[PDB]
């Protein structure tokens, strides 16, 4: 069926420029006007741009009009983004989207969009993550249970990649997604409920993964 | 530039409930509005356009009403692939998305599990404190966390982190983070996360003493 | 009230002519399947001279 | 200025299509809405139907619905009339008209008219005339002036011509209207008074031609 | 004049592939776009491809789209159409077919079409017809007029032949069309009204045909 | 600058073929397409071929198509029409022209027209003429003005010079255009209004001469 | 096929004038419309292009207008290298020509001249009868003549030709040939040719009696 | 931001033709409709001709019909206005103007006016002005103030530019501005008040040029 | 058309005054009314539109009220970068503007300067004399000038001119010449200038003797 | 002819400033154009086509982007080898350059020094009279030097020379040289240059007597 692959997402400081690309399979892509539709956290759904199939017209959104040129490749069926003076809200991640058929007089939007790929503006650096241990304690325990996890705290870009005891222990773990600090480096945490007449005997080491940085830390997290 | 609204932002509703979400628009868009569906971590996929024409390979209990300036989507018999968030889009005048309509999986109550952490001498020796306040397994997700430092009300130095609804029994957990520098997290005694939250008849509150 | 739910019909005929003149942006941006599949006799009959 | 010219018009036989167009020139036909009325002498003016600017509203007479139709060629600038299953009494001068510009709700009406095309509804043949003489004598004389003329009886269609001595007589010539016969067939007279004292003298003959056959009869009228 | 020759068509079994092709002449087949368009008795009319005069737009219905590949080599003034995984559903006559010249900016179809070439997607093996005489008796006599015939049951596949007294007798002769049954074999009757008076004297024997198989038949029919 | 000389035509009967062609200097031959226009005096102009820059295109007039052939030899810069099954209407001034340089996506005709070459389609056969005096006399006689002249009849093909006493009398002399009457012969005349008192004693002879067939007549006209 | 059609088919002008001359295509042709000029006996020269984009080398008291189905032709000053067919063509689809707008010298009226001259005698020898009515230096060219033999107006038997406007003085010389047989010339005795014509306040008739 | 650049104003005799051009810059201008608008003196603001987007419908004011026409060349983003058969009354300041954007059934007009180009319609003939001095005496001093001038008359056509001791005296300087007169020249003056006590011994030496006729004049003004 | 009119025509005004302007059409043209701002030697630009509705980048000071026939537009505290004229605008039908209205920097009363100044010698030998009075530094602008030529009123002969307020002091300066032959000019003695203004108690009347 | 254009002519600008220039075509080009950099006295090298592709072996900090008639050139972070001329071309009809932009090192604002120097009496002897005025070490480069020749201004009579920005400093030297005839420069005593340039707060004259 129709495919719509994006590709060139990353990070990239502000005030540099990015180019991103959209391959479309499975449909005549000359024949077919095109979107780009971002979406962030904090604006949600927001569109882009559009660009006719012949490209003689395109428009954009009032927030990105003479920063950002669309464009496109009719022999390669490939559809561009070219963005320019990115500032820090236009971290989102950005869609290509295809233009659905309809009548000469209908107004039109778009009915497949493409996989997604995030960008994200900071000026932060690349940096490997602290992993500090969330020790139990009488504190955390109520009747036979009991919670442990790890802190993985100052690292950018995302994502990072956590398990515990190399994968052997699923039931009960939650990865909180990642917030972002003032400071512009990401943190998040990794919690499991283990039965507490298990501690002191049942070995917990959470392995934090990070490809960016290829950081790979095993932290052992006993109790006091 | 055409404001869309959705209403209700969160909707919790079970399998086999008749499910209706409206939007709404600051000006008149005549027919021209659009329907997307978007699971998490997902693209968003087409389900209506002209407010009530079904897209080809959409099943039929799903079905679009209104004109003008208010828009209804109706689900007659809610299903569990139809758990995901739901965008109205008008496309009369440029393309404005509105803020999306969750739907969200029913279930009974349940009283969130509190557990505390302290920060580890490791990230004191860093130079900064991380108190780690969780909320496991609780329904529903709406709750309240007060910190309290030596009975000191903390604001603009937490941040919270909400998982997505559990797949095994449909419950929420909670993240929140409270950091400070070494200096001022040895510069008082007790450390407390208070909770509130529906189920609960009163307010549960954990706490520690640094050093012990 | 019971207004009338028809046409005049005797209501203006013509343009405007102060309607909109720009170009709609929710148009159709999809090539028409149906339009001219021919060879223009009025094209360039010349040789490109930026050609290979 | 503005000006409308209609074509297509002639002779039909009843049950038969005819199709007439008019052609604008002098504004912007696409601009504005159009008319097409009717003239009988048995009915007098009569609207047939009105066609919006882009052709998107259509109205016509009770007597016509169902059997006209009206449209428009805005690339040529070209108003047409489809008429079918013409019956006797749709013989008629049809004008085109230009509706005139007002204010947004007003109600409209036309302001130039076009100069007409005569449509025919008639099962007559093409027929020559018969050229009669109305000879003057004791019965047609008071006084010094006689009356002498020319009968043009059973010809179809219109029109017919007459001249009196090749034209060089005009003064004191009468040729009446033609009236339509229960034969379906035209019928006028053409009269002139003379002096009584040039009877038998000088010679007056009629010059009748009815181009639709080629028919040229030039009559003498003798007195008795 | 203009001219369009289909080839390739015949019997293929489902799931095969087949080309079909289309030479034109009388005019210039490069500056043209083309259609193909075929016709089945279950789905009377149904365009099938456009392809522009130049090859860079093809359009195909819903129902073969992913399946048929149209093309053309403007060098051999040849219009191609390869036709993968067929379905029972295919069996039709299909046709190529010229766009009309028309302005710039209207919409096109076509406006000759060619002969025609026969697609017939089944199963069934290459079979000889049964040929059964339809013999006349009392139960088949009105008056002095009688009935008799042949049937020419379970053959395929399309088409076979049928004469009587090898063509010598035409005069009241009815083959009936074709009709598919169920078991993917064709079956027709053939009959003719003699005098019955005749009847018992005269010979009658029909001639079948069928040069897929090379079969040739001649069944007398004898009265009960 | 731009310089194109048509060769080729001449008289030809009907149903016979004739080849022009059309010379090129001053510009590049091979990078510009070609028309060829016609102009009769019954029709005016009328376009009759173009030519793509390498031959691969060409196009014709709906009244000769498949009767003409444009065609042309870029090595050796010459543009040819071969003009076959010629009939009567086809006489006409041919000449070529040289397609304008524009832009890719404009509309293109002709900048540069050659100087003509004449054909006539005529089944007539060469002939002499026919002169015959225009005699002056007190019948053509007003005042101190008289008008004397000859009469070159019935004479093929086209064209005839007329001098006046060998090129000694030019003012006054009206040589009227040449007229094609219904037996295919052309017919002219040649004026002058003299002096009447110089009739009788002043000499007037017309000199008529037709070089396709070498006919050179001195005609006297004297009074009567 | 687009029919053009120019107006008006002739028009006399003075030097120095302002020109305007109409052209109409029967459906519309956007802008792509050409003007071309013409001298008698002398092949045709582009003018405008694209409606009106003059030419390089054309003088810039040229100048077009127009666009869809009606376009204009404008010389604001006229100089004497101007008098001229001009041709209009459109080529939107294919290319077809207007029957072309001459452009007269205007002057005063001067009224013809008229002559008659009966067959020779070496022509009736031969079997046939021309005999020529002549008018000579006239202004404008629209002038009637019609041939009486008896006082019996002939119709389709004779021919017409005229002269294009003298170098000098600009005006016209037509002359009419009535042809007939021996027998039907011989079978009639007088032959007259009437001309009627805008500077002639009456009719002017000549005529001969057969022999004399 | 958007920028509009108006060129080919100028001075123009009645009768002639003028053109007009306008380079749009900062936005789409193929997506907008676009106005002139002149303004004169005797008129203040008057709104001349609209065009759509596409070129497809044009207006103009009733006192312009029929001798102005405004086009566009969107391959160029530049628009046009042929003047043709100026009167005198014409004569003003024209700016294209830009149509906002809006709903698509609400009423339009203009947001983002061009530059402005003058139009000058009258038969003078360039000349240069004629520079008299408006010398000081008893009659103009009020106390220790003075007042002497320039006059600047009988010039054509506008601008002129007057400075004072070659821009060094620029405090109290007024010049008026310009008269149309009844003969069609131009006059103004520049007046400057002076320390009565530095008269006869302060050169004062008015200094105008003129561009269009490259007119130098420096004029000195001396009390009597 | 639609006939425009705008009240005041001149408003006098000072910096943080209330200002309201009015906009009247002869028929009902709904809300589809335009306010435009103009500067002096400068291009227009837009200020209101939907009679109503303030466009993006204007400051909020401008406010715009009316339907139907009457229309307003408001300006709550008057700025320097203001002072501008203000033209109304229907596009109901077609687009025709008013006169426009001027806002005028009031300032207190200052009574002008009268200069008068006789024709040069060079101009008498040209063959034309003008004579100019000249009023400085006055306000506000209404004044009259008043030409005598012997005792005699003129009237027809002489021209006005004024410039726009001075940007140190907001006054006016105006220039009025009366023009004549020399020989005209010669005929006569005295040539005065009257000047009456809302400042003086009485009018100031400047004169010379030709030939003085 | 497609004219092209590009904005600015002179751009200064600094390492690691983002930099763009535009180019603009008399009509549409499509994507047809080219990027060529130039460095003085050395030739031009490829640096985009297709007004986006970067030709191999060019760093990926220059950019290009636009389509239609409007196309920018783009530096993301400015390099020293990057200060050289730069000109766009169109390709899409023949071939025509742009008037080229150059990048010029920015610097802070530097006093020209002014000298003058008097024709040499062996060119006196030669029958002519060059007058040198020289301005060394200035920035930025606009400047305008007028010559007096007994208060008299020259007009038509003088050249100037300009070198290129000084390697070491990023300065600017310029030199005026004036020639006169020997009777026209000993028909007069005083002969100064005056100069005028923004790190000047008022105009520097230098003279010299002949003789002196």
């Amino acid at each position: 069926q129709v495919q719509l692959v994006e590709s060139g997402g990353g990070v990239v400081q502000p005030g540099r420029s990015l180019r991103l690309s959209c391959a479309a399979s499975g449909f005549t892509f000359s024949n077919f006007g095109m979107h780009w539709i971002r979406q962030s956290p904090g604006k949600g759904l927001e569109w882009v741009a559009i660009i006719w199939y012949d490209g003689s017209n395109t428009y954009y959104a009032d927030s990105v009009k003479g920063r950002f040129t669309i464009s496109r490749d009719n022999s390669k069926n490939t559809l561009y983004l070219q963005m320019n003076s990115l500032r820090a809200e236009d971290t989102a991640v950005y869609y290509c989207a295809k233009v659905w058929f309809g009548e000469s007089e209908d107004n039109y939007s778009v009915d497949v969009w493409g996989q997604g790929t995030t960008v994200t503006v900071s000026s932060a650096s690349t940096k490997g993550p602290s992993v500090f241990p969330l020790a139990p304690s009488s504190k955390s325990t109520s009747g036979g249970t009991a919670a442990l996890g790890c802190l993985v705290k100052d690292y950018f870009p995302e994502p990072v990649t956590v398990s515990w005891n190399s994968g052997a222990l699923t039931s009960g773990v939650h990865t909180f997604p990642a917030v972002l600090q003032s400071s512009g480096l990401y943190s998040l945490s990794s919690v499991v409920t283990v039965p507490s007449s298990s501690l002191g005997t049942q070995t917990y080491i959470c392995n934090v993964n990070h490809k960016p940085s290829n950081t790979k830390v095993d932290k052992k997290v006993e109790p006091k | 530039d055409i404001q869309m609204t959705q209403s209700p932002s969160t909707l919790s509703t079970s399998v086999g409930d008749r499910v209706t979400i409206t939007c709404r628009a600051s000006q008149s868009i005549s027919n021209w509005l659009a329907w997307y569906q978007q699971k998490p971590g997902k693209a968003p996929k087409l389900l209506i356009y002209k407010a009530s024409t079904l897209e080809s390979g959409v099943p039929s209990r799903f079905s679009g009403s209104g004109s003008g300036t208010e828009f209804t989507l109706t689900i007659s018999s809610l299903q569990p692939d139809d758990f995901a968030t739901y965008y109205c889009q008008q496309y009369s005048s440029y393309w404005t998305f509105g803020q999306g309509t969750k739907l969200e999986i029913k279930r009974t109550v349940a009283a969130p599990s509190v557990f505390i952490f302290p920060p580890s001498d490791e990230q004191l020796k860093s130079g900064t404190a991380s108190v780690v306040c969780l909320l496991n397994n609780f329904y529903p997700r709406e709750a309240k966390v007060q910190w309290k430092v030596d009975n000191a009300l903390q604001s603009g130095n937490s941040q919270e982190s909400v998982t997505e609804q559990d797949s095994k029994d449909s419950t929420y957990s909670l993240s929140s983070t409270l950091t400070l520098s070494k200096a001022d997290y040895e510069k008082h005694k007790v450390y407390a996360c208070e909770v509130t939250h529906q189920g609960l008849s009163s307010p549960v509150t954990k706490s520690f003493n640094r050093g012990e | 009230p019971n207004a009338n739910p028809n046409a005049n019909p005797n209501a203006n005929p013509n343009a405007n002519p102060n309607a909109n003149p720009n170009a709609n942006p929710n148009a159709n941006p999809n090539a028409n399947p149906n339009a001219n599949p021919n060879a223009n006799p009025n094209a360039n009959p010349n040789a490109n001279p930026n050609a290979n």
